[PDB]
């Protein structure tokens, strides 16, 4: 543990997180003089450890320690600065070797020595990990503590000296470097953070001093949520998660919150007999129970106070979809990866052509020869150009007779900046400085990711394959609101009797037709709906039983293993609760819209609407069409409560 | 679940039982060296006489010449409650020495110092015993030695009406099936410790055993130390090797 | 490719090659053939990336390509030589199987009669038959 002086920012708000307004102009100065803390991997300095996305919960404060039975991690402190630190923790009842705090003692530079560190000078010193914060009866299964300096107890919680000790139980390990976790926890610490209260108080004010700064009313004690203000990231989970949250309050003994959350009741454990549903908080202790969420959607998270909300805390929860598993670029022919940006290629095939299994030896990614290809720098910045969230990206090789040639491992970046390349991907949860990668030929590889990674520049690098550089990397998303989730059209949820065909074609002396298999991907006789005549009269009405939202649609289409037809344009139709074949109107206007059909044969079409489709009974007419009628109807709805 | 599994016929000599000169048990004994066996008072006290086996697996029948250990005579105890339990350990003064063999087993002496570590640490522990606590109705011909875990302190008061005080606690089940009254009074609770084996328990009957599936009484022979100390070198050297070794004294145990 | 037999003869080139040192009469039996020993020999293998030395204290590594194991100096433990000696046993009995008692930055463990001891003393070796306290696992 380290404590290197660094000015941290308070007023965090002006770097634009999740901020609306622009006129934000800081009277004083945003930057204020504290320290901040730093975790080494050895006792010297030059190794810090590498924030990974789990490690977001910080922001003035540095890491968070995760000692459990039979597990100790040392703790080795050097002086940079002109002042000698201290370091105490609290919970157990530790004995002063492992304390710290400034008061009589019996050893001479033992139990008091921590707290006077020389400048340029180590320090060994270690904790000791006990069983006590190990919630006991069938319930929980971690309790966090605190720790701080000890110099002073109110100079040193302002200064940016503080630390919560999460403690969990044992017997439930995770093999992210031996660490207990098999969940998804979380921690804040809600304190404001004074600057003219602490030790580095440079005997003035960064404007005013008279009566406690003239601008603003302790305008240096602004209540920072998390080392930061209007900010709190991380906040991105999917539907009916019981996780854990912790909630540390040691400084702020007067200030009492009540968490209410929008729409989700709360659940206590342990007992397993009670409901609540609000659960505030007292001075001291480390409250933690689980969340259970409800429904998706940015539901604000407030504490129901007047002086901390609008001045302090006011950032929505984000809950995206869980089942959001849909094709994004590969089955589609609208969604491409024609935006990709590179420096260094492999080789010599097709740059876009890399399709799974495609005929032809050369179906890869190359522009420019690869040459060697070792550790330099062959980044491909998968840039977007808007949100993007991935939870797991397949990976392909490729063969033509024998060989193998499949990339081994390869390194991930992200930015979401473009000015600076925030190379930090392959440090996440379970990876530390590597990543999975192909192993075969024939058989398909993924790489599934465990944090919800969000950014805007993803960038990927290979390194070395079977003496041929050659990959594949497939397009995996999810959305954005959370509702947006496949009904049935495809998978078989929504049965025949909701979407019905129109004619059904019968020859005389042979077979017949069944075009009732409208969905996606089909086999059989024909895949999906085909008329019997051909022009502006059919219909393919869908029966939604409720009202829902509307705004992805898919329309591949089917054929007779002979010639490939298609629809070019149709319309849709919304309606109520009763019955009215009025095509959806034109919110831009007040006509109606003109959408369109299967562009080319097999290449979906993939469109975003903003306004929603309030309607149960939507029907289709394809006005104009391709040889035949042929359309694989499948859209994407919501639950509208 | 490991039930109520019986003795093995190998490491299990820590069942003294006492008989009497008829076909008709009472209770059981520790088997430690030769010139003590730990049981209860009341196995003696309030009944009638005493005769002691060691390495007797069976009472109905008998596994040849290895159930030889008869007493002469028998004390009391100074801090043994008549009317309820506390402190009920007694020493069973035998009459003929017996080597170590295959069903006899010796075992280290107990101390102050295996107090506050064989609590927290071994939180089970073994009841040996042929079933004279609960003569009831589960009198099993064969030895038997179930399996009992350590519960808090703090849930021990209330298992019976009588007020426990230190000397005995918790060592059984929660309030779900039958773990107490286990095997005959005096039996040995002995917990494999580490490399050793020190005994820490005497089941005994509090107001005697009916529907006790709260929790159990044992005692605790590591605060016993001061009375196995005084009723051993005051004594003196054995003169006729145990005769009496030696019973010629005090009621309250010296 | 695609055999079974042919699996178990393949998975012979990661182990006996990566691991330790490679030869020709390696591959040569174990694939019964001549014409896919000669190619995979051809191309060489340098192992490892130890002329930089990635460890402390001039550390030298082995023939393994990633994984390596270096004489780090004395007075410093763990992975990459971090944690110090123990100085105190206290709690889990010091990681030896009788009495932990320290002796100001000095702990020694010993068992006392009816048992010896090992060659660094991590567990005391059974000597008698039974003494006062074993557990019979014939059976």
């Amino acid at each position: 543990i380290a404590a290197e002086e660094i000015s941290w920012d308070y007023s965090e708000f002006v770097q634009r997180e999740t901020d609306i307004e622009d006129s934000d102009d800081i009277p004083e100065d945003t930057t204020y003089k504290k320290v901040v803390f730093r975790k080494y991997l050895d006792s010297t300095f030059t190794k810090r450890d590498p924030r990974g996305e789990y490690e977001e919960h910080l922001g003035i404060l540095g890491p968070i320690i995760r000692a459990e039975v039979d597990d100790v991690i040392q703790v080795r402190f050097k002086n940079l600065a002109s002042r000698p630190y201290s370091l105490h923790a609290h919970g157990l009842s530790y004995e002063k070797s492992s304390e710290g705090k400034t008061y009589e003692d019996d050893s001479p530079e033992w139990f008091k020595e921590d707290n006077a560190v020389q400048p340029n000078s180590s320090y060994t010193y270690v904790w000791h990990a006990t069983e006590r914060s190990g919630p006991e009866s069938p319930g929980s299964a971690c309790r966090a503590w605190a720790y701080y300096s000890a110099v002073n107890p109110e100079k040193d919680i302002h200064s940016g000296l503080i630390g919560p000790l999460l403690i969990c139980q044992k017997g439930i390990l995770h093999k992210d470097s031996n660490m207990p976790m098999d969940m998804r926890e979380f921690v804040l610490l809600f304190m404001t953070f004074d600057e003219k209260k602490s030790w580095y108080y440079e005997k003035k004010s960064r404007s005013s001093w008279r009566l406690t700064s003239s601008e603003m009313k302790k305008s240096h004690e602004f209540h920072a949520i998390n080392g930061m203000i209007y900010s709190l990231p991380g906040l991105k989970m999917y539907e009916q998660e019981w996780v854990r949250l912790h909630l540390l309050n040691i400084g702020g003994s007067q200030d009492i919150h009540v968490v209410h959350f929008h729409g989700q009741t709360l659940l206590e454990n342990g007992n397993k007999q009670h409901q609540l549903g609000v659960w505030p908080l007292l001075p001291g202790s480390f409250k933690t129970l689980e969340m259970k969420a409800s429904k998706p959607g940015w539901w604000l998270l407030n504490t129901e106070v007047g002086e901390n909300q609008r001045a302090g805390m006011q950032t929505p929860f984000l809950i995206m979809d869980r089942d959001c598993r849909m094709p994004m670029g590969l089955s589609t022919g609208i969604i491409s990866d024609s935006q990709i940006k590179a420096s260094e290629f492999l080789g010599y095939w097709e740059p876009r052509l890399a399709r799974l299994n495609n005929g032809g030896s050369y179906n890869a990614w190359s522009v420019e020869k690869l040459a060697a290809e070792f550790a330099s720098k062959p980044w491909i910045q998968v840039d977007m150009q808007k949100e993007v969230i991935i939870t797991g990206i397949q990976t392909q090789g490729a063969k033509h007779y024998l060989k193998s040639c499949y990339t081994t491992e390869f390194y991930v970046a992200y930015s979401s900046n473009q000015i600076n390349w925030q190379i930090f991907k392959g440090n996440s949860t379970r990876n530390v400085m590597y990543f999975n990668g192909n192993s075969d030929a024939s058989t398909i590889k993924e790489n599934q990711f465990d944090p919800p990674i969000v950014a805007r520049y993803i960038r990927i690098s290979p390194t070395r394959a079977y003496n041929r550089p050659t990959l594949r990397l497939e397009l995996q998303g999810c959305e954005v609101n959370g509702c947006s989730t496949p009904l049935g059209m495809e998978n078989g949820k929504i049965e025949n009797k909701q979407i019905t065909a129109s004619s059904f074609k019968k020859s005389w002396w042979g077979d017949y037709w069944e075009p009732f298999r409208a969905r996606l991907n089909a086999q059989g006789r024909v895949n999906a709906w085909q008329a019997k005549a051909n022009n502006n009269k059919q219909w393919l009405e869908i029966d939604l039983l409720k009202i829902k939202k509307i705004t992805a649609i898919i329309t591949q289409g089917c054929k007779s293993l002979s010639s490939e037809m298609y629809v070019k344009s149709y319309t849709i139709h919304y309606s109520e609760q009763g019955v009215e074949w009025k095509p959806y109107r034109l919110k831009s206007s007040m006509v109606d819209k003109i959408f369109e059909g299967n562009t080319n044969t097999k290449g979906h079409v993939k469109n975003f609407f903003n306004p929603p489709i309030i309607s149960r009974f939507i029907r289709v007419i394809p006005k104009t069409w391709n040889q035949s009628i042929a359309l694989r109807l499948e859209l994407f709805g919501c639950d509208i409560y | 679940i490991v039930g109520g599994q019986e003795c093995k016929d190998g490491e299990c000599p820590w069942q003294a039982l006492l008989i009497n000169e008829e076909n008709e048990g009472f209770c059981g004994g520790t088997i430690l060296s030769e010139f003590y066996i730990l049981t209860a008072a009341h196995c003696l006290y309030q009944a009638k006489r005493f005769k002691v086996r060691v390495g007797d697996r069976n009472t109905e029948q008998e596994e040849g010449g290895e159930a030889v250990h008869e007493v002469e005579v028998v004390i009391k105890h100074n801090r043994f409650t008549k009317e309820t339990y506390d402190f009920d350990i007694a020493v069973l003064r035998l009459k003929t020495p017996i080597t170590f063999r295959m069903n006899v087993a010796p075992a280290c002496l107990p101390e102050r110092d295996w107090a506050e570590s064989t609590l927290m640490t071994q939180k089970t522990g073994i009841v040996s015993g042929f079933g004279r606590t609960h003569e009831k109705g589960r009198q099993s011909t064969r030895l038997k030695m179930l399996e009992v875990p350590y519960v808090d302190r703090n849930s021990c008061k209330l298992s019976s009406s009588f007020i426990i005080t230190q000397n005995m606690f918790c060592a059984g089940y929660d309030t779900k099936q039958e773990d107490a009254c286990q095997g005959d009074a005096g039996g040995p609770h002995v917990t494999r410790f580490k490399d050793t084996y020190f005994v820490t328990g005497i089941v005994s009957w509090g107001e005697g055993c009916a529907r006790k599936g709260k929790y159990g009484i044992y005692t605790k022979v590591t605060a016993f130390l001061k009375w196995i100390d005084r009723s051993m070198k005051t004594r003196g050297l054995p003169k006729a090797k145990s005769h009496a070794p030696e019973v010629i004294t005090s009621s309250p145990l010296k | 490719a695609n055999s079974f037999l042919e699996e178990m003869k393949k998975g012979h080139l990661e182990r006996e090659c990566m691991e330790e040192t490679c030869s020709y009469e390696e591959a040569r039996e174990v694939f019964e053939d001549s014409d896919k020993t000669n190619e995979f020999w051809n191309k060489y293998k340098d192992g490892d990336q130890c002329e930089t030395s990635p460890c402390q204290n001039q550390g030298k590594c082995k023939d393994g390509l990633g994984e390596y194991t270096c004489t780090c100096l004395e007075g410093f433990e763990g992975k990459n030589c971090e944690l110090f000696t123990r100085k105190l046993c206290s709690l889990d009995n010091g990681d030896c199987d009788q009495f932990c008692h320290e002796e100001q930055n000095s702990v020694v463990c010993s068992c006392a009669r009816g048992y010896t001891l090992a060659d660094n003393g991590k567990a005391c070796i059974p000597t008698g038959p039974y003494p006062c306290g074993k557990q019979t696992l014939e059976r």
